[PDB]
């Protein structure tokens, strides 16, 4: 999704 | 200044076992609802359902201990334990061999209970060797010769086993003045 | 307890994925034109 | 003299030293087979009953004469006795054993409108086998008021005042002493306790509990919410009182008469000379042996505990055409009641001679004290 | 099989963080910085202070606070508006506030602990004719420090009350564990 | 030295028990499956305790030497007897009174009235409470956690029943004297509710909210932190550790 | 149509049938390969090693390369053969293969519940290792290498030298071997295994007795604990059918009865004079076999309790105390033999030694025994452990892995 | 500053949740299949189709019956504006090519 | 001594087969000491 | 845990003259409360005001048996050293 959301 | 962490029961399995500990939540309280269903006489009220790890942590830190030493414990190590699993799943000369390894390895263990248990202070602790230089200057500095004394019988209770679970082979070899 | 024997007794006789929804707004921001049109 | 009292055919003495299962070579094993057209008979024919008497009852609800609602609670109280046979049968696992899952789900089904639990019932049914008449440890059966404690509640509780010298004497010297299964269901509940119990079947106590527990929070509240008061005293109330008549009756008739005997363990007390020799047969007119589902031969389940229901008459036929003079027998007659009710009461603990309350209170009123 | 002596306790997990080094555990306000104590202690082992808020915050953390659930995802923000949604001067003088009030409220519990040290006399002759007319010194120190359950106090004014026994003691309280109820707290 | 000796000492023994819980877990497991060797005791499950830490505590201990849940004295010996760990839950007898009076107050109120309410809302979580206190009766296991929280569970719902809805045989013609409110009922399972929450309801804390990305972010297990990556969706997200 | 007497009858019918069952199910097991009695170490040699397959040693191997090797206890016993004896190298070879053999079927088949017996009775008192020339153990146990063997007619000689091991069991309360030595030649072996007094079970005997490296008397007996001098029918059966197993030939009869043995000999009794290497090792087979028969006859018994209810198991309880007493008595009245390698070691000490060790009877001290039975279960699950939920996750991805790719 | 650590160290998914869940995966999908299904006509391809191609190209992945997406618009879109349609249709058409009613 | 090593054997070891290229104790191991070690 | 116990019995003279009224002479380590006329309930108030002074915890069991000013200090210094653990 995301990478920062992680 | 930060002393050194390469010690082998104290700042490895304590180590080993906070990390491992602090990881996930590892509590299996629920889990125990299976030991109030056993006298149900009936058909039902088993599988890989059985989520808990019968292992103790101390036997991986101790192949741990053998490797990189004489990689840490997580659960990456028990996966490759239990993949391991899964794909598992002259001779006089040899017993003279054998026998004088096993033991030095059960004397020596006797020795460590002995001295370390036999003598707070309740759980059984098995000590473990290879004083280092500084342990060394430790013992010969300070404490006395009893405390050097029990190191050194630590050291040599394997040899000691050996020797009192050995065949004299003279009286074996030797046949029929000083006879 | 007063059962504990005789109960003993006659037992021994005698998919990876969560149901979560996917963030649309990790390619466009125009599904926020809907909030306040329907607002 | 045995048929003074309506206990006919009368059992002379029995020999020590036998166990009951010793018997059950005296059984051919044509018994102990699986006759399903049986099986489908002892629950439909009781259960036909209970819906004929609950079609009469939804048939004339309140314009009914009370005699005739009596009737018809006394045709549901009975039917649902034979249904509670058949439970007591699959809680012995001797009902349908090819499967044990449909026999548990039918016992705690059969169950659940009594209030009572299928694995407690079985325990303290197996405890009352293990411990056939014997004193102080039995409990779960019709355990005599020895004169020793009717002793102590009357020196150690001062005179002849108590509350269980008034609760005794309400109980057993009243017609309400056939109704004393009503104690026995509350005394079946172990005070709720799981403590009483193996902590490997506490999820078992646990479910037995719950399903009366759900009877009585779903379907009782339903019989009062359609028909109040009214509509549930005469639905659920008088056929369990007539339920608990029929138990208390075929409990009282088993195991009580002045000449079986109630001794302890290391006394004398033995295991053949308890069951083959302490057992009184309580004998019924066909239909109602039908009904109750063959509920009074509980000696040859007794002698073998593998033996199947239908079959309890035939194999209590081979056993008395067997053993001869060890057993009784005694038809079901207004004498036996009459008996029970005012001539044996109290158990002296030295000649097995139950006797009127007052007749020994007056033993240890008159004396020890005085 | 193994009965050792004693039925075994077992001992579970921590459900609350053990309290701080500084707590005086008496409804008292503990020091602003430094627990007071550490100057009769000697330099050089007073190294737990900070490995009380290490193992207290950072390496010893209970799991049973750190369950996820609907109420600590509801708490989340109130915390959140305590520390990054207020401003730390309103959260000084409300802290000062809070200080002022609960030294005044420990100065009245401890006033209620002296009364109840008189009651406990006056209950321990009546019910001792006048024999003992003492009070548990200890008793006093454990209704201080909040270590008594209501059904103790109650016990043990009753045992004063138609017994005496002054110096016979309920009990201490076990510490209330967590709450814990699946997914909503 | 001390301080780590122990320290040692007391970890030593935590791994040693868990191993044994474990242990007897898997092991009931297998026994009703009928995977066990012929010369196991299904009775070893009853033993509690690690053997080996209850050889350690025989070595120590002999190196060193109302009328509710159990008896009662009454101001004589033994005055501090309800404060006993009977093997019981505290609230055991009051979660039972409770049952008991739920169902008398809603089947007389049924009877006097004619509301159905009072009886369906009577006996039926009479019969659950009841059911709860049958399970507190040993608060030491699976079913004594899960009777505490069945119980807590009912007593919540009537105190939300009563201060949202309100009682159906209280309803009257104003509106200002319907006024859901709350009664004694309320109160007493509102104390009961407090009850629970201040004697004992740790136990079953495993079960919680799944544990979010965040949390194993810093955790120091890879196989743990893509675990709880693949499970939320992400997965295929670069971890660079 | 029934009567008293034939229900007393139909009780014996299947009082004695029970009986007749437990004989068999318990014969049954040696019934079809006796030599299988005496051949087990050999079997477990042919087995040989196995691979312990436990996940650390699979780790080990698969990192260091190492493999972690185990042995059947049948060959771990033959490896430490006689062991850790003080006086194991001064014996003769037939005496250390029979203590070899005897020591490892305890060890073997009484694992988990074999302890050692209480050091305050035989240990603390020094009559582990006693020296005839240090009767007050003034060398610390350490005569047998301080002190030489005397000169001949020099005070001393002969000397005699006895090691003792005895342990405890669940089902046996002494299991006791004595070797003791002499310089004229002679040696003497002594075990016997004594069920406790709750049990309805012989005690096994055993004495080898060899002049100068020649046996002259050896006997094997499983002595009879009831008043009428006979055996269970499991007993009699066993011990005739090893005898035919492995005695084979030699004469008949063999049985002197030397005057003392007739009150506690069984009908099957072996006492023989060996003559031949042939019949040594014939005796030394069935002396093994009878022990290994005895010993795995004894997992299976159940003691008798008594008190309350009945009193038969009061007289059968009584009767295994009596029978008890008759064999240590006649073992006690054996001074006109044994007992003269003794007195060597003085008379008091004599009986200071015979009364309190070997032959000793009490109805107030039962040894206490350490049953741990909790060692198989480590070991099973050392074996087939459980690894979690997040290894099941794991493997399941590998699965698939391999599912997909091969 | 201490309790500042402490309390971060305790929530560690709360703060998660509230920061990349609460809204982007919790409420906004919610929000927008909502609106969309008020907004647009009781038409098949604007309450089915057409917000499945939108959602399939604004989050990569299709609403397969695991998805709740899916499920939102079969209750949202499909049910609550497109099935009475459906329903008189069927019931005047199917459902007597089905012999019934 | 003769009791440990007996248990000890079939336990397993490290055979000195040379196929390459013991402070602590294992778990079962140690169980098997604790038990001999117990003494009265 | 290394306490200064001079300090600690200095502080603790103080604190029992302050509340009673006497100077820090008059309180002396083997002077017995009993001596300095403090009540049981104002032995108890000492005892508070000692736990306020340290910030620790007394040792609710062995209150009872507090009866020198060095018993006071030595239970208070034990509790010092306990403190930090
Ligand atoms: C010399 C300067 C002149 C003024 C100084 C003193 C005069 C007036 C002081 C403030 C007003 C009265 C305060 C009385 C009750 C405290 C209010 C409260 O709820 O309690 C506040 C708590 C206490 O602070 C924190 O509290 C934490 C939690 O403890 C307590 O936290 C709560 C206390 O409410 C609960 O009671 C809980 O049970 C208890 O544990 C810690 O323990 C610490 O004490 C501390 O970190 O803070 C919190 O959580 C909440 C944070 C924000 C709340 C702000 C409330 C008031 C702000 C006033 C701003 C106006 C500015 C003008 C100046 C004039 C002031 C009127
Ligand atoms: C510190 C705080 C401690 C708690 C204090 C309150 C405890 C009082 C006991 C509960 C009670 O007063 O409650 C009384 C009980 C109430 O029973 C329940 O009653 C409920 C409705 O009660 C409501 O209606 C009732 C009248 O109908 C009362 O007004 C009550 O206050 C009000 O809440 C349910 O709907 C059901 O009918 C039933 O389960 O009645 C009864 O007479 C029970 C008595 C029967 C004998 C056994
Ligand atoms: C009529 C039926 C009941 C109707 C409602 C009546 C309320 C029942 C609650 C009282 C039970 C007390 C008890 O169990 O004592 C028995 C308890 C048990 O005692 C404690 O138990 C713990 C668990 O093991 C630990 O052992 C502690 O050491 C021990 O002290 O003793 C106490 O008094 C401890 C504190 C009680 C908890 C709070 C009481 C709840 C009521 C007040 C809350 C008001 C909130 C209103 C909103
Ligand atoms: C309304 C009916 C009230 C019934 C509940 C209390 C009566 C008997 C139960 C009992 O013995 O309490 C026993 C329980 C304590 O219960 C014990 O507590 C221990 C504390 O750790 C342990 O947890 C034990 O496991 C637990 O059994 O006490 C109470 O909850 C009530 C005691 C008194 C509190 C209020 C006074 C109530 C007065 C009415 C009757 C007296
Ligand atoms: C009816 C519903 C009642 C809800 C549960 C009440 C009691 C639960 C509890 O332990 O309160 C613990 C909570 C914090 O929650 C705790 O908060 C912790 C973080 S922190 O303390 O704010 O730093 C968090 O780690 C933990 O999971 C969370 O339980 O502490 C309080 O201040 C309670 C106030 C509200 C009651
Ligand atoms: C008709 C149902 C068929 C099942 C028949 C099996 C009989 C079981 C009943 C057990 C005993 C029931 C009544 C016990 C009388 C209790 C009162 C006095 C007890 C004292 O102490």
């Amino acid at each position: 999704l995301n990478r920062w959301s992680v | 200044c930060l002393p050194n962490i390469h010690t082998s029961n104290i700042l490895n399995f304590t180590k080993n076992y906070e990390i491992f500990k602090s990881a996930k939540d590892t509590s299996n309280f629920g889990k125990k609802i299976i030991l109030n269903e056993m006298q149900n006489l009936t058909t039902t009220s088993k599988t890989k359902r059985e989520g808990v790890l019968t292992m103790n942590l101390k036997d991986y830190n101790i192949l741990l201990n053998q490797v990189y030493f004489a990689k840490s414990l997580n659960f990456a190590l028990i996966s490759h334990s239990k993949k391991l699993k899964e794909l598992n799943v002259k001779s006089f000369k040899k017993k003279y061999k054998d026998k004088a390894i096993i033991y030095y390895e059960v004397g020596k263990f006797v020795l460590n209970y002995f001295l370390n248990n036999q003598l707070t202070n309740d759980i059984t602790i098995f000590g473990n060797d290879f004083l280092n230089l500084k342990t060394i200057n430790y013992l010969s500095l300070y404490n006395s010769k009893n405390k050097i004394l029990l190191q050194l019988m630590l050291i040599f209770g394997g040899k000691i086993s050996q020797l009192l679970s050995s065949k004299n082979l003279v009286k074996s070899l030797k046949q029929a003045t000083h006879l | 307890g007063t059962y504990y024997f005789l109960q003993k007794l006659l037992s021994k006789y005698l998919n990876s994925l969560y149901f979560v929804f996917t963030q649309l707004n990790q390619k466009t921001f125009l599904s926020y034109w809907l909030l306040p049109v329907a607002g | 003299y045995a048929d003074e009292w309506g206990f006919s055919r009368v059992g002379a003495d029995f020999p020590p030293g036998s166990h009951p299962s010793l018997f059950s070579q005296l059984l051919p094993q044509a018994l102990f087979a699986f006759d399903a057209r049986a099986a489908v008979a002892a629950v439909a024919v009781p259960l036909a009953a209970m819906a004929a008497g609950y079609g009469w009852l939804w048939y004339m609800h309140s314009i009914a004469p009370v005699w005739q609602q009596a009737l018809c609670a006394a045709l549901i109280g009975t039917g649902y006795a034979g249904l509670f046979k058949v439970a007591h049968e699959c809680a012995m696992m001797r009902f349908i054993p090819q499967m044990p899952g449909l026999q548990a789900a039918l016992g705690t089904l059969l169950m659940a409108p009594a209030l009572y639990s299928l694995p407690s019932w079985r325990l303290h049914h197996l405890h009352h086998l293990l411990h056939t008449n014997m004193l102080w440890q039995d409990v779960w059966g019709w355990h005599p008021l020895t004169k020793v404690e009717l002793a102590d509640e009357m020196v150690r509780s001062g005179g002849s005042g108590g509350a269980a010298m008034a609760a005794a004497r309400l109980v057993l010297t009243t017609p309400i002493k056939l109704f004393a299964s009503v104690g026995h269901w509350l005394r079946s509940w172990d005070g709720l306790d799981l403590r009483h119990f193996h902590p490997a079947s506490y999820v078992e106590v646990l479910s037995g509990w719950a399903a009366p527990l759900a009877f009585a929070g779903l379907v009782l509240p339903a019989v009062v919410s359609a028909g109040g008061l009214s509509g549930f005293v005469s639905c659920y109330l008088a056929p369990w009182l007539v339920f608990h008549f029929w138990l208390s009756v075929l409990s009282l008739t088993a195991h009580t008469a002045p000449h079986i005997p109630w001794r302890a363990e290391g006394d004398g007390w033995d295991a053949g000379r308890a069951a083959v020799a302490g057992t009184v047969t309580l004998r019924l007119p066909r239909p109602l042996e039908v009904l109750l589902n063959n509920a009074n031969y509980m000696l040859p389940q007794a002698v073998a505990p593998g033996l199947p229901m239908w079959s309890a008459p035939a194999a209590y036929a081979v056993l008395a055409a067997r053993l001869g003079p060890y057993l009784t027998e005694a038809s079901m007659s207004l004498k036996l009641l009459t008996n029970h009710v005012t001539r044996w009461q109290i158990y002296d603990e030295e000649a097995h001679t139950y006797r009127p309350m007052e007749e020994v209170v007056d033993e240890i009123e008159a004396d020890l004290q005085q | 099989f193994i009965s050792p002596m004693t039925p075994y306790v077992p001992e579970e997990e921590p459900t609350r963080t053990p309290p701080s080094i500084k707590d005086t555990g008496t409804l008292r306000p503990a020091s602003e910085w430094y627990p007071q104590w550490m100057q009769y202690r000697r330099r050089e082992d007073n190294y737990v202070f900070w490995q009380d808020k290490f193992m207290r915050c950072s390496t010893d953390i209970p799991w049973a606070e750190k369950r996820w659930t609907l109420f600590s995802t509801v708490w989340y923000l109130v915390q959140q508006l305590r520390f990054v949604g207020t401003p730390p001067a309103l959260r000084y003088v409300a802290f000062l506030g809070w200080r002022a009030l609960m030294f005044q409220v420990y100065a009245a519990h401890k006033a209620l602990v002296l009364w109840q040290c008189k009651l406990d006399a006056g209950l321990a002759r009546i019910g001792s004719g006048g024999a003992t007319a003492t009070f548990s010194k200890t008793m006093a120190l454990r209704r201080l420090h909040w270590r008594n359950s209501p059904l103790a106090e109650a016990l043990y004014a009753l045992n004063l009350y138609k017994t005496g026994r002054v110096h016979l003691l309920p009990p201490v309280a076990k510490p209330i564990p967590r709450p814990t109820f699946f997914w909503l707290f | 030295g001390d301080r780590m000796s122990r320290r040692l000492e007391d970890i030593n023994k935590a791994e040693r028990q868990r191993v044994w819980d474990a242990m007897r877990v898997a092991a009931a497991h297998r026994y009703a499956a009928g995977q066990m060797p012929a010369w196991f005791d299904p009775e070893w499950l009853q033993q509690e305790e690690a053997p080996l830490n209850a050889m350690d505590r025989m070595r120590g201990e002999q190196r060193r030497i109302g009328g509710g849940g159990g008896g009662g004295w009454w101001r004589e010996d033994d005055p501090y007897w309800p404060l006993r760990d009977w093997g019981d839950h505290p609230m055991r007898w009051w979660t039972l009174a409770f049952a008991a009076i739920m169902a008398a107050g809603g089947l007389a109120t049924s009877v006097a009235t004619g509301y159905v309410e009072p009886v369906q809302a009577g006996l039926g979580a009479g019969s659950l409470l009841a059911l709860a206190g049958a399970a507190m009766s040993d608060a030491r296991c699976v079913p004594g956690a899960l009777g505490v929280k069945l119980a807590w569970a009912v007593c919540a719902l009537i105190v939300l029943k009563e201060v949202s809805v309100g009682w159906q045989h209280k309803r009257k013609r104003r509106l200002a004297a319907s006024a859901p409110r709350l009664e004694l009922t309320g109160l007493a399972a509102a104390a009961l509710c407090a009850g629970y929450m201040l004697t004992d309801m740790s136990g079953l804390g495993e079960v919680a909210l799944p544990p979010n990305p965040g949390a194993v972010f810093k955790s120091p297990d890879v196989a743990y932190r893509a675990s709880v990556w693949q499970k939320w969706g992400y997965g295929q997200v670069q971890m660079r550790v | 149509p029934l009567s008293p007497e034939d229900i007393m009858r139909l009780v014996q019918q299947h009082e004695d049938v029970a009986a007749a069952a437990e004989s068999e199910q318990l014969v049954a097991q040696f019934r079809d390969d006796p030599q299988g009695l005496y051949e087990y170490v050999n079997r477990a040699y042919a087995e040989g090693p196995r691979r312990v397959t436990t996940p650390i040693s699979l780790l080990q191997e698969e990192i260091t390369g190492a493999v972690t090797e185990s042995y059947p206890a049948a060959v771990a016993n033959d490896i430490i053969g006689m062991g850790s004896w003080r006086l194991k190298d001064d014996v003769d070879p037939v005496i250390e293969f029979l203590v070899a053999r005897l020591e490892g079927c305890w060890r073997e088949i009484l694992d988990t519940d074999l302890c050692l017996y209480p050091r305050e009775k035989w240990k603390e008192q020094g009559w582990d290792l006693v020296d005839s020339m240090d009767p007050h153990q003034e060398l610390e146990g350490f005569s047998y290498a301080d002190i030489p063997d005397p000169a001949k007619g020099e005070a001393g000689y002969p000397r005699l030298q006895l090691e003792n091991r005895v342990y405890c069991s669940k089902v046996f309360r002494k299991l006791h071997v004595e070797v003791g030595l002499r310089q004229d030649g002679l040696q003497v072996l002594h075990v016997v295994v004594y069920p406790r007094y709750s049990y309805d079970m012989p005690i096994f005997g055993m004495d080898i007795v060899m002049v100068d490296g020649r046996v002259t008397l050896a006997v094997v007996d499983c002595c009879p604990v009831r008043a009428d001098l006979k055996l269970q029918p499991h007993y009699m059966e066993t011990m005739a059918l090893l005898q035919r197993t492995f005695l084979e030939g030699t004469d008949p009869a063999l049985r002197r009865i030397p005057e003392w043995g007739s009150k506690i000999f069984s009908p099957l009794a072996l006492c023989i004079t060996p003559s031949g290497p042939e019949e040594l090792a014939a005796f030394a087979k069935y002396a093994v076999a009878l022990h290994r028969a005895y010993l795995t006859m004894s997992l299976n018994a159940v003691p008798v309790v008594a008190g309350p209810g009945d009193r038969r198991e009061a007289a059968r309880l009584q009767e295994i105390q009596d029978g008890q007493k008759r064999f240590c008595d006649n073992q006690l009245v054996n001074k006109k033999t044994r007992r003269v390698l003794e007195v060597a070691m003085g008379v008091e000490w004599t009986e200071a030694y015979m009364s309190q060790l070997m032959f000793d009877f009490d109805p107030k001290y039962e040894p206490p025994y350490f049953d741990a039975s909790f060692e198989k279960l480590y070991t099973y699950f050392d074996e087939n452990p459980s690894f979690g939920e997040m290894a099941d996750e794991a493997m399941e991805l590998e699965r698939g892995a391999e599912a997909e790719r091969a | 500053g201490e309790r500042i650590w402490a309390w971060r160290n305790r929530s560690e998914n709360e703060r998660w949740f509230w920061e990349v869940f609460a809204w982007d995966r919790l409420i906004f999908p919610i929000l927008v299949i909502v609106a969309w299904e008020y907004l647009v006509p009781n038409h098949l391809v604007w309450a089915v189709l057409a917000p499945l191609a939108l959602l399939t190209w604004m989050s990569g992945r299709l609403p397969t019956p695991a998805t709740p997406e899916f499920w939102m618009l079969a209750y949202f879109g499909f049910y609550r504006k497109v099935w009475p349609d459906a329903a008189a249709w069927l019931q005047g058409y199917v459902v007597p090519l089905m012999g019934f009613a | 001594l003769d009791f440990v090593t007996n248990k000890f054997i079939t336990l397993g070891y490290i055979a000195p087969e040379n196929a390459n290229l013991q402070s602590e104790l294992l778990s079962t191991k140690e169980i098997i000491l604790t038990n001999s070690f117990k003494r009265f | 845990a290394a306490v200064d116990k001079a300090k600690v019995l200095e502080d603790v003279r103080s604190i029992i003259s302050t509340q009673l009224g006497t100077e820090l002479e008059k309180v002396a380590p083997e002077a017995k409360f009993v001596d300095l006329g403090a009540d049981s309930l104002d032995t108890v108030e000492i005892m508070m005001a000692l736990e306020e002074k340290f910030e620790i915890a007394l040792e609710e069991e062995g209150a009872e048996k507090i009866a020198t000013v060095q018993d006071a200090a030595d239970m208070i210094a034990a509790q010092i050293a306990a403190k930090g653990n």
